[PDB]
RNA sequence: GCGGGGUGGAGCAGCCUGGUAGCUCGUCGGGCUCAUAACCCGAAGGUCGUCGGUUCAAAUCCGGCCCCCGCAACCA
RNA sequence: AAAUGU
RNA sequence: GGCGACACACGUGCUACAAUGCCCACUACAAAGCGAUGCCACCCGGCAACGGGGAGCUAAUCGCAAAAAGGUGGGCCCAGUUCGGAUUGGGGUCUGCAACCCGACCCCAUGAAGCCGGAAUCGCUAGUAAUCGCGGAUCAGCCAUGCCGCGGUGAAUACG
RNA sequence: CGCCUCCUAAAAGGUAACGGAGGCGCCCAAAGGUCCCCUCAGGCGGGACGGAAAUCCGCCGGAGAGCGCAAGGGUAGAAGG
């Protein structure tokens, strides 16, 4: 992963949203381009759509999938199965 | 109880590497334990071996607090 | 059913005997021999009990092992299930996590080769 | 005309001496407006199926209407 | 009888706490144990082996008893069993085997089982009564790695006179048995 | 062997240094 | 009416004597050849027509239904 | 010994 | 976002299945080539990857750089092992805007198939084959086990 | 085509039809005599491997189990183990 003494990357434009929202007022649909994101405790009780190349996927976000990135919660290839 | 059929329990010392030991009784008069009641991580209260570790995961992260605003 | 649980391979040295451990490799093994100042060239057959619960005191307490180890890392591959993160999906899948590739491969992660009745050449 | 939308193959592997014949074609044909026509799609990925044959697998088709079930 | 550990402390420590928690009005009403029967579902031995004495010399060290043999009460086909076949021990500890027993499985025998996150809560006869399933059988003391063949476990039994679950769970709490939950 | 990391053998041959082959 | 039969895709064993489905072809995967067939290596497929009985257990023994094959229906 | 090629 | 997919199928390869081996300590003998937001010694922090300083060198001057097999010494004792390093968890380092897709590396734990491979099939006639390491172009980094080069050790057999 | 059980058979016995349905041509040296003990099918809960069903525990359960083999009668206050 990327170094602990460099910023824990999050993408600036997306970070003003999250903390402009529990100011103003929760919650709404935050839809974003930045898979990039390392998922900041303030993103907590959020829903984020999250881009996969083509559409927006709804993406709760709760308190144990704090570290990760957003883009994990938005898979890029559909499968479903083979020779069925 | 049946005679010739049956093992002798004799008085018995059961020890332990904690140092507790049980006055029982069994079939072999000395007996020495790796573990016991006494020293057992459940049973001895909330002895949490090393599992603190814990339910830390995920946002007690921090490292810290520094994006711009 | 020694140290930890389990009864550790006499005739054999102990920073050997140790790796058959559940959370123990070759690092761990050669730490608490000389943490606890026990020769590891040392045959297990040849040792006195006080050596033993010494050694065992100090490895059992040290780093959580064998059950409680295997439950720990069982609940993680769990969480990672339960989000569902990629890296949690490719779990339930049982397909390679760290980004491998596929198309060919990944059978340690995919059991045995199951053969099928695929794409059929001319006549 | 079709009272529903189907999924069949069509394959001639001819195997006794290297002479020749090998054609393989699936189809999912469903049904039109009663006003429509005819309309055919060349769903074929890469290299799968030549270029070359395409004519003659249009006209292949083409030429089963003429007769009907 | 003798003096032993668990029965000693059943008389002076468990049996009024128990008057306590449920105010009898009968000395005979309060929860006794009645008898603990030990099975071993074995049946590995049903031809296999054919007899299998290992394990009744095994549980004769472990209970101080010489079990007794369960056998097929009716063929099987899918069990490949014949109705008559040796396919189990079960020995009946009472009275002080019973304690003596019970005390070293409290204060030993459940300790060294591997990854022990205390006993179920829910194994209680309804009735009153307790079952727990044991897979090895070097747990006990008295059984060693070197004098054993292969791995059995077995069925422990504890039957006792309270008449409800809630009862009972007081009874066994008092003496020492461990609870996840 | 030459795939394992943990061996002076393996650094060398993928070409690293570390706790079991330093420079 | 009497006798025989129904089992992988095809054709045939096992059935009597209950516990175990087998043989040739075919199909599929891999070889050979420029290629195809032959040929070589390896695999997959029956749930024994179908309902009930008997039995610890049924393709197998018994019974009912449904198909098929053979023979017989004469004095009239 | 050992076939075939729109 | 994908070109990195995964029920499967073929080619080329790397690492193996061990004792002519594997491990650890110490100790040797190459060659070609590269190197100014470059090679970076030497020292310090760190088990380490690396980080912090910092000397030199437009380089037959300084650096990469330790070559590896080998040599002495000790361990393992025939086991799915101190063989094997796939798989996964966890904590990290570096590059780069950025590492979820989809980087490489370090360390702890994990320790799978594999006991020499069916029908079939490849290369090589001598400093060759086999085997051991080194360099370079691409290049932020790197999925190189690929490619193009270099030297160390160094065989077998050819009736026809 | 002889034998056994049931129905037909009209509440004693008996009672026919190319009437309705089954079975027998064996078996057991214990499946025999006697003395002594024991009590089932099934249902619910509980219990390592262990399943619908192996063995263990509890509670309910007068007999619906079992009595080698058809059926009937009988049958645990045993003819059952
Ligand atoms: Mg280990
Ligand atoms: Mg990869
Ligand atoms: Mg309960
Ligand atoms: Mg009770
Ligand atoms: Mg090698
Ligand atoms: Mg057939
Ligand atoms: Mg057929
Ligand atoms: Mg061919
Ligand atoms: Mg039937
Ligand atoms: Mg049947
Ligand atoms: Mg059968
Ligand atoms: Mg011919
Ligand atoms: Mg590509
Ligand atoms: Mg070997
Ligand atoms: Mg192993
Ligand atoms: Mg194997
Ligand atoms: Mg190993
Ligand atoms: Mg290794
Ligand atoms: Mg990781
Ligand atoms: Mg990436
Ligand atoms: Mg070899
Ligand atoms: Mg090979
Ligand atoms: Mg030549
Ligand atoms: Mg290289
Ligand atoms: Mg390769
Ligand atoms: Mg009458
Ligand atoms: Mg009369
Ligand atoms: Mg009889
Ligand atoms: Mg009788
Ligand atoms: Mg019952
Ligand atoms: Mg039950
Ligand atoms: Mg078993
Ligand atoms: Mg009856
Ligand atoms: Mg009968
Ligand atoms: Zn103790």
């Amino acid at each position: 992963p990327r170094s602990l003494k460099k910023g824990v990357f999050v993408d600036d434009h997306l970070l003003e949203k999250v903390l402009e929202l529990n100011a103003k007022g929760e919650k709404r649909l935050i839809k974003t381009w930045s898979r990039r994101s390392t998922i900041v405790p303030e993103m907590v009780g959020h829903t984020i759509a999250v881009y996969n190349g083509k559409q927006h996927v709804p993406v709760y976000i709760t308190e144990n999938m704090v570290g990760h990135k957003l883009g994990e919660f938005a898979p890029t290839r559909t499968y479903r199965g083979h020779g069925k | 109880m049946k005679e010739g059929i049956h093992p002798k329990l004799v008085p018995a010392r059961i020890i332990c590497g904690c140092g507790n030991v049980i006055e029982t009784y069994s079939t072999k008069p000395e007996i020495y334990v790796e573990v016991c009641s006494k020293c057992h991580p459940f049973y001895t209260g909330q002895q949490r071996f090393v599992d603190t570790e814990g339910r830390v995961e995920r946002f007690q992260r921090r490292y810290g607090d520094s994006y711009r605003k | 059913a020694r140290i930890a649980g389990v009864e550790i391979p006499r005739n054999k040295r102990v920073d050997v005997a140790l790796t058959y451990i559940y959370g123990i490799g070759k690092a761990r093994a050669k730490e608490a021999l000389e943490k606890t100042g026990i020769n590891p060239a040392t045959r297990v057959k040849d040792l006195t009990e006080a050596e033993v619960v010494r050694l065992r005191e100090y490895v059992e307490n040290t780093w959580k092992l064998e059950g409680e180890l295997r439950a720990e890392v069982a609940a993680n591959i769990k969480r990672l299930m339960d989000i569902g993160c990629y890296r949690g999906l490719r779990h339930r899948r049982g397909l390679p996590v760290r980004g491998q590739r596929t198309r060919t491969n990944a059978r340690t992660r995919k059991g045995p080769r199951k053969t099928v009745a695929g794409k059929k050449k001319a006549p | 005309t079709i009272t529903k939308p189907v999924d069949v193959e069509g394959k001639f592997i001819r195997q006794t001496g290297g002479r020749g014949q090998y054609g393989h074609v699936k189809i999912k044909v469903e049904p039109l407006p009663r006003g429509s026509g005819f309309e055919f799609v060349n769903a074929i990925v890469g290299g799968v199926i030549p270029k070359e044959y395409i004519p003659a697998v249009q006209k292949g088709i083409e030429e089963a209407m003429q007769s009907g079930p | 009888p003798l003096d032993v550990a668990l029965k000693r402390k059943y008389y002076e420590e468990v049996r009024p706490e128990l008057i306590r928690r449920f105010g009898y009005q009968n000395v005979w009403e309060v929860p006794r144990l009645e008898k603990v029967v030990i099975n071993q579902g074995l049946g590995e031995a049903k031809e296999d082996a054919r007899i299998l004495e290992k394990a009744a010399q095994e549980l004769a060290l472990i209970t101080g008893q010489k079990p007794a043999v369960t056998r097929a009460k009716k063929s099987i086909s899918n069990f490949k069993l014949r109705k008559g076949m040796p396919i189990g021990l079960r020995v009946t500890l009472r009275r002080d085997r019973m304690w003596i027993f019970l005390e070293k499985l409290l204060n030993v025998a459940l300790p060294r089982i591997r990854d022990f996150r205390g006993l179920n809560p829910n194994s209680f006869d309804g009735r009153g009564n307790y079952n727990l399933g044991l897979r090895e059988q070097l747990i006990f003391p008295e059984i060693t790695y070197d004098m054993v063949d292969a791995l059995r476990g077995m069925d422990i039994a504890v039957v006792t006179t309270a008449e409800t679950d809630e009862e009972a769970r007081a009874l066994l709490e008092l003496l020492g048995f461990p609870f996840r939950k | 062997g030459k795939g394992d990391r943990r061996t002076r053998r393996g650094k060398i041959w993928r070409g690293t240094y570390g706790k079991y082959r330093p420079r």
